[PDB]
């Protein structure tokens, strides 16, 4: 369909993967790279942690709106993949304009990282994870409402799970974040990796650690109203649920709950997918039951204080009813 | 865990089923049928 070129390392060679990583970094910041090239470079970056990235992408690409031509790269000459033409020349223009474009800046806060030669496996891994971690973190601040920072990156640093040396500039991360916002395919494929990692089955411990952290944060955040509603609105089994006014909200949440059962792990990651389903499970679709649930939760659970605040859908009469029902059942 | 959440969903479904089938009996239990009604 919309073909996408994906460059992938053909070997575990630290030096090949590091130059290949840098090139992908450069495509994304490049002015004369088609959005299709940039999408491919995201795949390259996102999959670089794996033993065999090309095989990772093929086994997990579930996406009809795109055709991936995965291209094996056995070696780099002058920072660009070697191909087994003008096509060579094009990949040079991508580097040159990426470089000339910015004020001598690199994708890295410490420019030294950009000129660095890596040949040790543990330094590659560390650099690759550190770069990937920063990309996944973009996914994290996307799912949140902008009603909240750096505690993320700082946590990984004190934990030494990330290497501050390979920190990307804001300008580069903004390029990446743009790409994520505009490209359903990259997000879709990231969703595949989140599902794949949960499963899981890989020995890339440090990578799947950081991907799990995000994945789990995306789940907790997007399904938080849903499950609070079930836990505090339904599970408490208050007879006030039989009031006529709750009946449509009961239908809705029954449909959503059946949904969750047949979709499976994909369901919590809907918040990252097509616009029209991102809010599938959002409590604003069953707001009276939600408000009732809020009223129970803030009454009986000391960890639920956040729910005293109206984020837009709070229905005061139903919130009060929750408080009253919770106070009535001891 | 994912298991605990699956049990939440299936218990959520059984609760809604019980309500929808006994909604009137429970309303005698609860004292009223509409939230706009005085409770007692
Ligand atoms: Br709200
Ligand atoms: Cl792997
Ligand atoms: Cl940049
Ligand atoms: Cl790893
Ligand atoms: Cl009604
Ligand atoms: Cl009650």
């Amino acid at each position: 369909t919309t073909k996408i070129r994906i460059f992938v390392p053909a070997t575990n060679s630290p030096e090949l993967r590091w130059e290949l990583t840098l090139f992908a970094l450069d495509v994304i910041r490049s002015p004369s790279a088609a959005e299709s090239m940039k999408v491919g470079a995201a795949f390259t970056l996102i999959s670089m942690y794996s033993e065999r990235p090309g095989a990772l992408i093929r086994s997990l690409l579930n996406d009809p709106d795109i055709e991936a031509v995965i291209i094996d790269v056995g070696s780099m000459v002058n920072g660009i993949p070697v191909m087994e033409q003008e096509e060579m020349e094009g990949l040079m223009r991508i580097l040159k304009t990426a470089r000339d474009s910015s004020k001598g800046k690199t994708p890295f806060v410490d420019s030294r990282a950009y000129g660095l030669r890596i040949t040790d496996m543990s330094t590659l891994v560390s650099a690759v994870i550190t770069i990937e971690a920063q990309i996944w973190i973009l996914i994290a601040k996307a799912v949140t409402a902008p009603d909240t920072e750096t505690r993320r990156w700082a946590k990984y640093v004190q934990q030494k799970r990330v290497n501050p040396f390979f920190a990307l500039t804001q300008q580069w991360l903004t390029e990446m974040r743009n790409l994520l916002s505009q490209s359903l395919s990259v997000r879709k494929f990231m969703v595949e990796i989140l599902i794949e990692v949960k499963k899981g089955g890989s020995a890339k411990g440090r990578a799947v650690e950081i991907i799990s952290d995000i994945g789990n944060y995306v789940e907790e955040t997007g399904m938080a109203g849903f499950f609070a509603t079930i836990r505090f609105g339904l599970e408490t089994r208050y007879p006030a649920l039989a009031l006529n006014e709750f009946q449509s909200d009961l239908n809705t949440i029954k449909s959503l709950m059946l949904l969750y059962r047949e979709i499976g792990p994909r369901a919590p990651y809907m918040v990252l997918l097509e616009e029209s389903i991102q809010t599938k499970f959002a409590p604003g679709g069953y707001p009276l039951l939600w408000s009732f649930a809020m009223g129970v939760a803030t009454t009986i659970d000391r960890s639920m204080g956040a729910l005293n605040i109206n984020r837009g859908y709070l229905e005061p009469m139903y919130f009060r009813l929750g408080q009253k029902s919770a106070r009535h059942h001891a | 865990g994912a298991m605990d959440k699956l049990e939440l969903v299936n218990d959520g479904l059984n609760i809604i089923d019980f309500i929808q089938k006994n909604q009137k009996e429970i309303q005698k239990t609860y004292g009223r049928s509409s939230i706009q009604q005085p409770s007692i």
